[PDB]
């Protein structure tokens, strides 16, 4: 993942 | 969402919520997403990008709560999942990130407007309204960064949005951010999207018309002091958009 993703699987 | 209020599905009635069916027969919830016309609902991809079969997901719209359901949803399948050709990840942000989903019901019917069902509009090629313009932003994220459960209730709140020129300065974002994004925050830095947000709309008024302006896309952290959300810029990406649907 990006350290920055707002993903909910992240 | 950090911050904001609870809200229902008719003050949002273009947000779609985006679940991913697994193979020991559970389904959770994956992104949120909008409803730009009645067969075609716009979201991320970096929603998609891990399990890119188009099977595996439903789409609902009409739908107020998480894990229960509200009256007046429908519930629809994947017909096609378009990623976009140029998506990539950093050590930090996400690039291009845009994907759209064409639904229908399993009974082959698209999207009928509904006291809670209704589509959002486009913006004009390359027009976004000004920094420091007023917009709305929804979803299921997190109430707090540190959360492990989201909340069961649709949420929304309000932020404005940054000038390129400011989030590009260092203490935020840097050359990071690219034109290809806009940024938005609150001037108090005391709301703002979070993880479970992504994919979500960012809704400004712009000449008068409720505007799709950008998609729940990267931020460091949630409400943080210098670090605003950040999402797809809509408007720069017509084209895409109008190639894939015009279908």
């Amino acid at each position: 993942c990006p350290a920055y993703s707002r993903y909910l699987d992240c | 969402i950090i911050g904001g209020e609870f809200t229902t599905i008719e003050n949002q009635p273009w947000f779609a919520a985006i679940y991913r069916r697994h193979r020991g027969g559970s389904v959770t919830y994956v992104c949120g997403g909008s409803l730009i016309s009645p067969c075609w609902v716009i979201s991320a991809t970096h929603c998609f990008i891990d399990y890119p079969k188009k099977e595996d997901y439903i789409v609902y719209l009409g739908r107020s709560r998480l894990n229960s359901n509200t009256q007046g949803e429908m519930k629809f399948e994947v017909e096609n999942l378009i990623l976009h050709k140029d998506y990539s990840a950093d050590t930090l942000a996400y690039h291009n990130d845009i994907a759209l989903l064409k639904i229908r019901s399993k009974e082959g019917r698209c999207a009928q407007p509904s006291r809670t069902i209704q589509t959002i509009a486009l913006p004009s090629m390359y027009n976004d309204p000004q920094f420091g313009t007023s917009c709305e932003i929804t979803g299921f994220g997190k109430e707090q960064s540190t959360d492990y459960l989201y909340p069961e209730q649709l949420k929304m709140t309000v932020v404005k949005l940054i000038s390129h020129r400011e989030c590009q300065q260092p203490h935020y974002y840097g050359s990071e951010v690219t034109t290809k994004m806009l940024c938005a925050a609150d001037p108090q830095w005391k709301t703002d999207s979070c993880q479970g947000d992504s994919g979500g709309p960012l809704v400004c008024s712009l000449q008068g018309r409720m505007t799709l302006t950008g998609i729940v896309s990267w931020g460091r952290g949630c409400a943080l002091k210098d670090k605003p959300g950040v999402y797809t810029r809509v408007s720069h990406f017509l084209p895409w958009i109008r190639s894939h649907t015009k279908e």
